[PDB]
């Protein structure tokens, strides 16, 4: 009920919705086009239809939905491919047969006809429950056993618990009665994209993300729930780091939100991710897509869907966190989201603030980044999840003066600062150790101390060595390496070795494809010990360069030492190399 | 130094905390006595204003 | 020892904060008890029948005047529903006396729960768009906020 | 007393657009009347009426307009301006942006309701500041001092430790003492901070033992953007009550003054108003004036409010509208240098722009030394000449620094090395630091000094 009255491009004004709420999705016309309610002037409303508005005829019925923009969560969310407006692209292609996305597709986000093996918990049938309780668990797949939980903001006395059996999503398995009424609950549930998932208490981040690359893991640690920004726009290095995170990182699952990027890049991602596979500690091979939910939005897609795709992905990540799993969310291009925001702002005619961006860009961006952190879950049993965002910055022109870049830098904790110059310098990691900074170093105090008490001192010395190296570069360019003091010359040589072997991880070779924390820490310890015991020894620079060349070769062999040779074996080899370097440096002097 | 420091520290802070708790309990008791004294006066004043109505 | 005695200082600070916040919690609990006693006494006054009628008529008249509407829809509790039905157009006549005007239409029926309604009148306007809600329970907790500074003054020791 | 009236309840919302909710058929509206909107779902949120026209009333809600229906939401007119329940018990607790308690404690029992945005001080009654402050940092008390009633902010771009500096100042704050009941009662506003920074603030303030005398007003970025503007207001209202009507001196701290500005720009753009520079509202000078121009010493009362805000140059540019307006109003500035931070200096204060307009009265015979003004002038002027010498050396060469230029460069280097640097908890007293300040001044010849007369420093004696 409700008929269109003024259809002017994207905006459609329809009478009859006296009871429509602000920001409530509504279906327009026979084609069931989807639009949001903005202005509720009088008895009429205002619908910004996301899809094309051509062909609409006046008095075409408008159907209210009684729900803001919401994503249907639950089992089976993983693996599939979804658009910005939560549309399952693969099932749409299968059912429709045709290649194009039809104008007015109504395929549900999750196929409710598929059967999942539902296994209930031992909770009593006459017990009492509240929001967030892990009342059951469903085996949506392998490696991602879906710990279904009672919907948040729902508390009641349970009446009936379904047994362990194969059930559909449409089938109901739960019912509760706090008051006189009893309301049944299904496995599928919904949540608005905007409002964050309820959380009992945000927690201080304590444990780091292991990216599998030595440079990020060692120099600039990132906590669980720590925001990270990548300045990547060309060369697909950001996609490389995303693939590394998907394959090796600590994230129990990963969500990649690709919005507003070129269609070819999206196609490349959609073929590349299935090819990748993640090795278990058991060693048998399991595909990453089974643990990965991918959301893609091309430029052809409607702008509003592109803007809301970010909140869709972050809400999926929030569901996973509330399910008690550490999860990482990767934004392909925050700058593309900013472009979508400026387009929407121009469509709605807001007052520009800085370079065309709407004023509220800072607030929306800050909110989205702030929706990620280590969290104490709602309900019981008490478990802790974490959402860490590695959203990528893609400044146009490579200038930090871009308002989105400045806002992100103000908000982001860790900025890994990938540089195209390092790629031009034949560096595979391409991580600029200088322009990048870590703000979570203090957070790693307990973890680093437990793992290795001297690791903090090693990291500080490495940072000091990098600073001394960047100074000594221009110092050498001034007069030459010879004019430098013997200890300064050793420092420069050790910094060069550090950059060549430790900092630069090829990741193309099988031995360097994954660098564990133990191997990286041991390599750093060997390098720092060699540098130290060489610096005290001076004896001459050239003389010790020749007589300690074996020590340098042994230190470089730490890079040759790999987890592929075995973690205990790699640790033993690193210890032996450190001892050999110590003996060579001490005995010679 | 460390032995004399630990000997001094072991007990004084706990005694001070206990004394503070006792003083807080005493103050709570005094406040409760005052509230009991003023309860009916406050209630009567509130009832008067609620009941008092004109125009 | 210097970097450890900060722990003792923090312990002292935490103890002091806990003690003072417990004291303030006790004060607020006393205030809540005062509010509950006031509500119970308001219900006891509502138990009155004869003198309790005049205040209802006064409320109806004053609500009609402040609303200044041409037609209203009044709803009352089942208790004193006979009393307000007896008041009837006496309130309208009093309103016409306060300002020379033709008395509006008065309609009375559904009732809230006795203790919940606690008397009072919801005069409202046509179509329920505008509501002048004057329950004694609602009139209270409005007086309470205004008189809270006076109460804090009263609580000396 | 005049008979009370229960607040009217309306349902005539006749249009919603942006952050504004329109009403009609309102019987006797009031400007800036606080309204508490209850939605159809039963949840409640507040807001202010921005314009009153006829029976129409245009309201800007606080929590946002999402989820509001034209035929089920109810608006209630409290018929009063926004009021914060100020009381003496508010010390040692924390509050949300709107002032709701978040310290797991009972709501404040008010001594008396005070309408925020209170009237100004009669300038006949305002009096000048005449008392220095022992903040706990050397370089502030030695040069570019602070007076008990003087406002002065901290200029610091993004990524700088200015928040840690503010925490150190708040924990190390104290009177010169050259008592405790009337001592500094610090109010710590937090306009738009990150959750991690908020946890840092809470932990640092709780552990320091300053919770006996410190009130926090935390407002995270997740909070509604409008709730951000009312924060550094409520904070100043509580400060006024505690200082003037309660007596104890207050050292208000505002963080992210820029976030307040952003909050204004966003609200102004929502209101579709006339834009000043860079899209900021044209009246922001007024609306900062209403925040800054409160600290001072009213005569009739022994209290005192001292304002130490913290700004953030957005593009690291002092010419941005927010620092421009601040430097217009705020009576001086303390400047933090990014280059010094790169040089690994924990208090990276750049003294070249760090000036205190009221320092001429902070100095005197009651405190400091008779050569304080001259030493400050010399260490403020010769630093610029040393920087010019460094620039000339860079653009020509090492031999360019003559026998006089080399002295200036050495003075600049030693100044950046010894004087400026300080410990993370260094309460370096004024005389010990002024000794090495005169040592730096004496690195240059004791007769080449032009501005200072030699007799002024001759009053002081080395060793």
């Amino acid at each position: 009920y409700g008929y269109v009255r003024k259809v002017s491009g994207p905006v459609v004004i329809a009478d009859g919705m006296n009871g429509a709420a602000m920001y409530e999705l509504v279906r327009v016309g026979h084609d069931n086009l989807i639009g949001e309610i903005i202005r509720l002037e009088g008895d009429s409303a205002t619908i910004q239809v996301y899809e094309e508005t051509a062909g609409l005829m006046v008095n075409d019925p408008v159907l209210r939905t009684h729900k803001p923009l919401s994503v249907e969560l639950g089992p089976g969310i993983l693996g599939n491919i979804f658009d910005g407006i939560q549309r399952p692209l693969k099932t749409i292609a299968i059912r429709s047969g045709d290649v194009y996305i039809p104008r007015g597709v109504s395929v549900p986000a999750l196929d409710k006809d598929t059967l999942w093996e539902f296994q209930p918990k031992k909770i009593g049938e006459g017990d009492l429950l509240t929001g967030g309780d892990l009342y059951a668990t469903v085996f949506e797949n392998s490696l991602m056993q879906h710990h279904v939980a009672l919907p948040p903001d729902a508390m009641g006395k349970v009446t009936y618990v379904a047994p362990a059996g194969q059930y559909s999503l449409k089938d109901t398995v739960l019912e509760l009665e706090f008051q006189g009424v009893k309301k049944s609950f299904t496995m599928l549930q919904a949540w608005p994209v905007r409002t964050p998932r309820p959380v009992s208490s945000k927690l201080a981040a304590d444990t780091p993300l292991l990216t599998g690359q030595r440079v990020l893991d060692a120099l600039f640690p990132s906590v669980l729930g720590g925001t990270c920004a990548i300045p990547g726009a060309f060369g697909c290095g950001k996609t490389v780091i995303s693939q590394a995170l998907s394959k090796y990182s600590n994230s129990d699952t990963v969500v990649y939100v690709g919005c507003g990027e070129r269609g070819n890049e999206m196609a490349e991602v959609l073929m590349d991710f299935p090819q990748l596979t993640m090795t278990l500690p058991d060693g048998r091979e399991e595909s990453v897509m089974k643990r990965t939910t991918l959301v893609a939005n091309t430029s052809n897609m409607p702008v509003a869907a592109r803007e809301a795709s970010i909140y869709t992905g972050i809400t999926i990540a929030e569901y996973f966190r509330d399910m008690g799993y550490n999860v990482s969310m990767m934004a392909d291009s925050t700058s593309r989201w900013a472009e979508a925001l400026r387009e929407i702002s121009g469509r709605l005619a807001e007052m520009p603030a800085d370079s065309g961006y709407p004023a509220y860009l800072a607030a929306r961006l800050a909110s989205f980044y702030e929706r990620a952190g280590k969290v104490k879950c709602l309900g019981g049993p008490e478990r802790t999840g974490s959402v860490t965002i590695v959203g990528a910055v893609s400044p146009p022109g490579g200038d930090f003066s871009d308002p989105v870049t400045s806002a992100t830098l103000s908000i982001v904790q860790v900025f890994w600062g990938l540089d195209k110059k390092l790629a031009q310098r034949k560096h595979f990691p391409s991580v600029n150790w200088l322009i990048s900074y870590s703000k979570y170093s203090t957070a790693l105090e307990s973890f680093y101390e437990q793992f290795d008490p001297d690791f903090i001192n090693i990291r500080t010395k490495a940072r000091e060595v990098l600073q001394r190296e960047d100074d000594l570069n221009e110092i050498v360019q001034l007069v030459g390496k010879d004019a430098l003091a013997e200890g300064d010359k050793i420092t420069l040589e050790t910094a060069k070795l550090l950059r060549e072997d430790y900092l630069a991880q090829n990741a193309f070779t099988p031995y360097d494809k994954f660098c564990p924390f133990y191997k990286s820490v041991w390599m750093m310890r060997n390098i720092i010990h060699f540098y130290n015991l060489a610096n005290q020894a001076v004896i001459t620079y050239t003389l010790i360069k020749h007589r300690l060349g074996d020590l340098f070769y042994r230190l470089v062999s730490q890079k040759f030492e790999d987890p592929a040779e075995g973690e205990p074996a790699l640790v033993a080899k690193f210890k032996k190399l450190h001892e050999d370097l110590t003996a060579g440096f001490r005995a010679l002097e | 130094e460390f032995q004399r420091k630990l000997a001094e520290s072991s007990g004084d802070s706990g005694a001070n905390v206990k004394r503070l708790e006792q003083e807080t309990e005493v103050k709570i008791h005094h406040l409760n006595a005052g509230a009991e004294k003023i309860q009916y006066d406050v209630v009567q004043m509130l009832l008067k204003h609620v009941t008092t109505v004109k125009n | 020892e210097k970097q450890v005695e900060i722990r003792k200082k923090i312990e002292y600070s935490m103890q002091l904060n806990a003690s003072r916040i417990k004291v303030l919690q006790a004060q607020d609990d006393l205030v809540s008890n005062m509010m509950e006693a006031a509500s119970k006494e308001v219900l006891n006054v509502s138990r009155d029948h004869n003198s309790y009628k005049k205040l209802l008529k006064g409320l109806i008249v004053q609500s009609l005047l402040r609303l200044k509407e041409p037609a209203v829809l009044l709803r009352c509790r089942k208790d004193d529903h006979h009393l307000v039905e007896s008041v009837l157009e006496s309130a309208k006549e009093e309103y016409a006396q306060k300002l020379q005007v033709h008395p509006p239409e008065i309609i009375v029926h559904h009732n809230a729960h006795g203790p919940s309604c606690s008397g009072g009148v919801v005069v409202a306007s046509r179509d329920g768009k505008i509501v002048c809600e004057n329950t004694l329970d609602a009139r209270l907790d409005v007086v309470f906020r205004k008189k809270l500074p006076e109460i804090r003054k009263q609580l000396v020791s | 007393e005049g008979t009370l009236e229960v607040a009217m309840e309306y349902r005539t919302v006749t249009g919603v657009a942006g952050p504004l909710v329109i009403l009609d058929k309102v019987k006797g509206p009031k400007y800036y009347e606080i309204v508490n909107i209850r939605l159809g779902d039963g949840t409640m949120r507040r807001g202010q009426v921005l314009e009153v026209d006829g029976e129409k009333a245009v309201v800007q809600v606080f929590e946002g307009t999402s989820g509001i229906d034209n035929k089920f939401t109810t608006v209630q007119f409290t018929g009063e301006v926004l009021k914060t329940p100020v009381s003496l018990d508010m010390l040692g607790r924390i509050f949300n942006g709107s002032g709701k308690p978040i310290d797991n404690g009972p709501p404040i029992l008010p001594e008396a309701y005070l309408d925020i945005s209170g009237s100004s001080i009669n300038p006949s009654e305002r009096t000048y500041p005449e008392e220095m402050i022992q903040t706990g940092i050397s370089t502030i008390d030695v040069m570019n001092s602070i007076a008990r009633g003087q406002k002065i902010p901290l200029f610091s771009a993004a990524g700088l430790p200015h928040n840690e500096i503010a925490a150190q100042i708040c924990r190390q704050a104290g009177l010169v003492k050259r008592g405790e009941e009337d001592n500094f009662a610090i109010v710590f506003a937090a306009m738009g901070v990150n959750m991690e920074t908020a946890q840092f603030f809470k932990r640092d303030f709780e552990e320091n033992g300053s919770m006996e005398r410190v009130t926090l007003f935390l407002n995270l970025a997740n909070d509604p953007t409008i709730e951000r503007i009312i924060t550094p207001r409520i904070a100043l209202t509580t400060a006024e009550y505690l200082a003037y009507e309660c007596g104890k001196h207050v050292l208000v701290i505002l963080t992210d003054m820029s976030s307040y500005a952003d909050a204004l720009r966003e609200v102004s753009a929502a209101r579709e108003e006339v834009p000043g520079r860079r899209g900021y509202p044209g009246y922001m000078y007024t609306d900062l004036a209403q925040i800054y121009e409160r600290a001072g010493r009213i005569e009739g009362r022994k209290g005192s409010i001292t304002q130490i805000p913290i700004l953030t140059m957005p593009n690291d540019d002092i010419t941005h509208p927010t620092p421009d307006l601040t430097g217009y109003i705020t009576e001086g500035q303390i400047y933090i240098d990014r280059q010094l931070q790169n040089r690994q200096i924990y208090p990276p204060i750049n003294v070249l722009p760090s000036l205190s307009r009221l320092m001429k009265s902070a100095i005197g015979e009651g405190m400091t030394r008779r050569d304080h003004s001259d030493v400050s002038n010399q260490l403020y002027a010769n630093y610029a000449i040393g920087k010019d010498v460094q620039a000339m050396k860079a653009v020509v060469g090492e031999e360019a620094l003559s026998s006089e230029d080399l002295l200036y460069l050495e003075f600049l280097d030693k100044f950046e090395r010894k004087f400026v640097a300080q410990g993370a908890y260094d309460s370096r007293n004024i005389f010990q630091s002024l000794d090495l300040a005169w040592t730096l001044l004496r690195i240059f010849p004791r007769e080449l000094l032009h501005r200072i007369p030699g007799k002024t420093l001759d009053q002081y004696y080395s060793r």
